[PDB]
């Protein structure tokens, strides 16, 4: 019934110790290397890859749709490149959340140019709860979230129409 | 007969994974055992009740 | 290892991984302890390490092995790693599903 699309963690005051800026060719746009809109992804800058720690508190009256990812390197290198500890994880919580992710690095088969791969998560916050973020690497902040007020289910339908 | 079919606004389609299959397969089931519910009778109601009215003419 | 799935057919392929009931037994069979396998396709994606512990006796062993499978679309490819504990595949299937039948038990 409403679908807010708000900024849930502002780029630039959100995290101004490491790097919010990154693309990749396989989501090039017009030609230049891109990422998607309503999530950032977030690698070291200067060397340095923090603790990250970061709370959303739902003050809407509405559910918020938050979604995130993990980096999972094709090797290495490239976790290195990006992140500068190999035993990576992040964290999610809220008041009935919790899991903890960590890459799994490996050799995959090509799909678009890469080699590598993100999954993608997400959770529902109901409101007045909190989701608590933690990472120390591959993580794929949220950056924009969807506040929602859900109407009678109606469905996806696939045509050309 | 057209008054009494219950007409909710629904969903009737759903999505399902690789490693899914036997929900997939029971969903289906479900359709199909629900559709040839509704189409017996359906077109055996149709049947009866045309037998039926035109006996009424009579 | 990687398997080309070179046929236009789904490929059926089974692998495991042993868990041991014990150290001595991993040690004596693998030479690490940190043992994983890997197996990933354009889409899948699982790792897998051992689980060591003592377990009542099923028949007369104490360890066991876990089956995994996966179907592997034509054009695709699997990739198996390993450092310990692996059942490789040896055979697989390649297949062409027909309409669904079923698993019938009967001793007629
Ligand atoms: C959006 O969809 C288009 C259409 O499928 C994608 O364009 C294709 O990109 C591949 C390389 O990844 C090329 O080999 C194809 O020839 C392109 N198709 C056409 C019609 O030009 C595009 O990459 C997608 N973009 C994003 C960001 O997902
Ligand atoms: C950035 O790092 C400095 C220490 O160099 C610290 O005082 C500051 O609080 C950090 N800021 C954030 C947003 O983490």
């Amino acid at each position: 019934s409403s679908f807010e699309r708000f900024e849930i963690f502002p780029k630039e005051s959100s995290w101004p110790n490491h790097t919010v800026t990154g693309v990749s060719a396989s989501c090039s746009h017009n030609g230049k290397s891109s990422f998607y809109r309503n999530l950032l992804w977030l690698t070291g800058k200067n060397g340095l890859y923090p603790n990250l720690s970061k709370s959303y508190v739902n003050n809407k009256e509405k559910e918020v749709l938050v979604l995130w990812g993990v980096h999972h390197p094709p090797n290495i290198g490239n976790q290195r490149a990006l992140y500068h500890t190999e035993n990576a994880y992040v964290s999610v919580v809220s008041s009935h959340y919790s899991r903890r992710f960590t890459p799994e690095i490996a050799k995959r088969p090509k799909v678009r140019d890469q080699e590598g791969r993100i999954n993608y998560y997400w959770t529902l916050l109901e409101p007045g709860d909190t989701i608590i973020f933690e990472a120390n690497g591959n993580l794929i902040a949220p950056w924009y979230a969807f506040a929602l007020s859900r109407g009678f289910g109606s469905g996806i339908i696939t045509s050309n129409a | 007969v057209i008054e009494k079919m219950n007409t909710q606004f629904t969903a009737v389609g759903k999505e399902f994974n690789k490693l899914e299959r036997r929900m997939e397969n029971l969903n289906k089931k479900v359709d199909d055992g629900f559709l040839d519910i509704w189409t017996y009778n359906a077109e055996l109601l149709v049947l009866l009740e045309n037998e039926r009215t035109l006996d009424f003419h009579d």
